[PDB]
């Protein structure tokens, strides 16, 4: 954070949350380019999965950055930019998830995004547990998270829909509605039950 | 590539149009330097907002300013421009075809940029004046009566043709006829030989000119027995024949 | 702390008159007028400058990818640079849209600056970035940032030209004042700019139409609340939180709307009406009294209020003489002197500033015929 014993000091820090704002940016801006055409091809796949890798491995230094509770580092990335930067990968992922869905050849993709995800809220969480009751943080979070509060629809509807989906379909009219039991049912049958 | 070029010309550009029509008195170098610019300028054509930007930056003042005045890059220059970022009577309103096909026997940098004015006249393909203009190219053209230039000189004047109306096709035809006597020379004879389609489709629109149609008529058939590429001509010379009985249905 | 959707602000430069900083904003009349032009706010004390003419409204902003959309479809959302923005006026509801005209030298193809009816198309479109490395593109904008204006349209800076304003390739920079932001704020509530009665409990009244040339003042009862003569726009001495709620003390210019001019206690006279240059500060503008910088506390109301009025340099207060019930300023006066208000309207504003707008049109009109 700032090197006490050397001469000069430089936050590492908030160095690299700039340099991962610069990256959510490009990922937006990919998303702005694909939100359109909305048939991903394996150029753009590719490429930006390689950009998901990049994002798998920042966060995962964000984790381990916080991991151990140091609390100066816990107040110099609350007080960082990246705040921001988090609404809008959120704004990523609530508006691919959809057409992520739409696709059976953009599931490797999709998981990929959602792995994501998964290591972005593993961060947020990380970095969240240093309250003491709310925390000057905590209001942060909070308020900034409710900023946030227009994509979450999407995310958590689309949590809801792939769960008790499943919480359903063990039911009387779902699992013997097609004799077989495995998922040989068709079409417009699950659509009605 | 253009895009960002322009975007850095609206960022630094560097009354430039009144300059341009001063230094030609004395410095050929600031001439040919605005001729590389709009010339640069030229080659670029959504991104409709910047095409706009294209037309904004007045041009026809410079347009018809060089259209008649070292003569054939900046004139060129200035075609390519117009074509590329800029119906009919506005596009013969410059007569700048005028004093280059007047000047077509003028030998020699002219006699150098006969042959880029052949494929510049090809540039503009896409009432009286009009007459005026079939007049010139007829001059032009039984001045070129460079050769492969003169085959896109060729072209163009069929596509001078191919632009209409029919009476100053006929006034234009009357001398076609007097240069086919000449020849019936062999560009030219081909280039009556392609005329004869378009007079045929004059006349089956009309159905001294019929007089002129016998006279033609006349010379077509002394010029049967005058006698591959003129088996070409009579060929095609069978489309004034065609063109006869639709009729009967360097001075 | 930053801005958002519907942030009342104005732009403004401090121009160099051989290094003077002419502290002049933009301006742009409307309802009348297609054109923007200046506004010289260096003079704030002696010749003061207007505010409904000068302020704008965040209207709508996104990045790139929104406004294709936007262009491909045939809350608050905190303002980051890079984004093309929505400036409504916001006294006449119009927008600023780079005119594509040459109503100026030109000086070629920079074009005009000016307002339209629509919001459509690309001229009501202008991106906003940092001049500075300090700061980012895409990052949080803060409260005052000098900034550059571009549009889509014509995608050229906002230049302050000679006094002229076009689109061409000259950077400007531009300040921003945040005025009342935001919202504005809960109802009832006294914020400057606004126009309003004066009840007396009955009416505060300006002469009739020729007649003084319209510069006494009088008390009236009845129906002069109709009479648009009855109103009277709050002016701060400050520009930055213009639109703060009005806390008392503090003292603020007050103008007459129908004339234009500022009520004006001329202290060797009587309260009377005054034009622009004699508007200095202890001349016409009044102390806001309870007794005889922010968005701010709602301090002042209008349903309850016991609006005491001191003059700045004379300390004296609101009362009247011996319906002429002409009124004055004195140093005690009647039991008249905490008075109460009463809010006007936005569509009556906007037909306020026709009315003098008219005025000053067809009078040059008629003296234009008459010479």
């Amino acid at each position: 954070r700032t090197q006490t014993g050397n001469n000069t000091t430089v936050n590492i820090i908030i160095s690299t949350v700039d340099y991962l704002l610069r990256v959510q940016e490009s990922i937006s801006d990919f998303y702005w380019y694909y939100s359109g055409k909305d048939v991903i091809d394996e150029q753009g796949q590719r490429n930006f999965s390689k950009a998901i890798q990049v994002a798998k491995q920042v966060f995962n230094t964000l984790t381990e950055y916080i991991q151990g509770p140091c609390t100066g580092n816990q107040q110099s990335l609350a007080h960082s930019r990246l705040w921001d930067a988090v609404v809008g990968f959120l704004h990523v992922f609530a508006h691919m998830q959809m057409k992520l869905s739409q696709d059976s050849s953009q599931i490797e993709l999709l998981k990929e995004l959602m792995d994501l995800q998964k290591d972005m809220v593993v961060m947020l969480l990380s970095m969240l547990e240093g309250n003491v009751v709310n925390g000057t943080i905590g209001k942060q979070m909070v308020d900034m998270l409710v900023e946030s509060s227009n994509n979450v629809e999407m995310i958590l509807k689309f949590f809801d829909m792939f769960l008790k989906l499943k919480d359903l379909t063990s039911s009387d009219t779902f699992k013997e509605y097609d004799p077989d039991g495995k998922g040989v049912i068709s079409k417009r049958d699950f659509h009605k039950a | 590539n253009a895009n960002v070029v322009v975007r850095l010309l609206i960022r630094r550009p560097e009354g430039l149009l009144a300059a341009m029509e001063e230094a030609i008195k004395i410095g050929n170098a600031i001439m040919t330097f605005y001729a590389a610019l709009i010339d640069l300028l030229g080659r670029c054509a959504e991104a409709i907002r910047i095409r706009s930007i294209l037309r904004s930056l007045g041009d026809l003042v410079g347009v018809i300013s060089i259209a008649f005045q070292f003569c054939p890059d900046h004139k060129a220059a200035m075609v390519l421009f117009l074509d590329r970022v800029y119906v009919q009577d506005f596009l013969l309103h410059l007569l700048g075809f005028l004093p280059d096909l007047r000047a077509a026997a003028s030998l020699t940098d002219m006699a150098l940029a006969l042959n880029r004015y052949l494929c510049t006249a090809v540039l503009p393909l896409l009432l009286f004046a009009g007459t005026e203009h079939h007049a010139s190219l007829i001059d032009s053209l039984l001045h070129t009566v460079k050769g492969c230039s003169l085959t896109k000189a060729q072209r163009d004047s069929i596509e001078v043709c191919l632009l209409s109306r029919p009476s100053m096709m006929q006034h234009l035809l009357r001398r076609l006829v007097f240069d086919v006597p000449l020849l019936n020379k062999m560009p030219l004879k081909l280039l009556t030989n392609h005329y004869e389609r378009c007079w045929k489709y004059y006349c089956l629109p009309g159905g001294a000119s019929e007089e002129e149609l016998h006279l033609s008529r006349k010379l077509f058939w002394g010029i049967f027995d005058a006698l591959y590429e003129q088996e070409l001509f009579k060929l095609a010379l069978p489309c004034l024949s065609a063109v006869a009985g639709a009729l009967p249905p360097n001075f | 702390q930053f801005l958002r959707t519907d942030d009342e602000v104005v732009l403004q430069c401090t121009a160099t008159i051989h290094k003077e900083q002419q502290k002049l904003c933009l301006a742009a009349e409307g309802f009348g007028n297609r054109l923007c032009f200046l506004e010289s706010t260096s003079n704030s004390k002696n010749v003061p400058p207007d505010l409904s003419i000068c302020t704008f409204v965040l209207e709508q902003s996104l990045s790139v990818r929104a406004l294709q959309e936007m262009l491909a479809n045939t809350g608050h959302r905190t303002l980051l640079y890079g984004h093309a923005i929505l400036l409504r006026h916001s006294y006449s509801g119009m927008y600023l849209c780079c005119l594509s005209t040459s109503r100026s030298s030109t000086d070629k193809l920079a074009f005009d600056v000016g307002l339209q009816e629509d919001t459509t198309g690309e001229a009501c479109w202008w991106t906003i970035h940092p001049a500075s490395k300090q700061r980012s593109e895409g990052e949080k904008v803060r409260v005052g940032d000098d900034l550059i204006l571009v549009s889509v349209s014509s995608e050229r800076y906002l230049h302050l030209s000679y006094l002229h304003v076009d689109a061409a390739f000259q950077q400007t920079l531009w300040s921003v004042a945040p005025i009342s932001s935001g919202s504005e704020a809960a109802q009832g509530y006294l914020i400057g700019g606004d126009v309003l009665r004066l009840l007396h409990g009955e009416c505060l009244t300006v002469p009739s139409g020729e007649h003084e040339q319209r510069r006494t003042v009088h008390y009236e009862g009845g129906a002069v609340s109709v009479h648009a003569r009855s109103l009277w726009r709050l002016e701060t001495l400050r520009v930055a939180w213009s639109g703060s709620h009005i806390r008392w003390g503090q003292p603020f210019r007050l103008r007459h709307v129908t004339t234009g001019k500022y009520l004006s206690l001329m202290e060797d006279k009587s309260l009377l009406l005054m034009d622009k240059e004699k508007a200095d500060v202890k001349s016409t503008a009044f102390t806001f009294r309870s007794s005889k910088d922010g968005m701010g506390t709602s301090e002042i109301k209008y349903g309850d209020s016991v609006c005491f009025i001191q003059h700045i340099g004379t300390g004296l207060w609101l009362t009247y003489q011996s319906i002429q019930r002409k009124a004055i300023m004195h140093h005690e006066g009647h039991m008249d002197d905490g008075l109460n208000l009463s809010r006007s309207q936005h569509e009556e504003s906007r037909t306020a500033r026709v009315i003098r707008s008219t005025v000053f049109l067809f009078n040059r009109f008629i003296r234009g015929l008459d010479a």
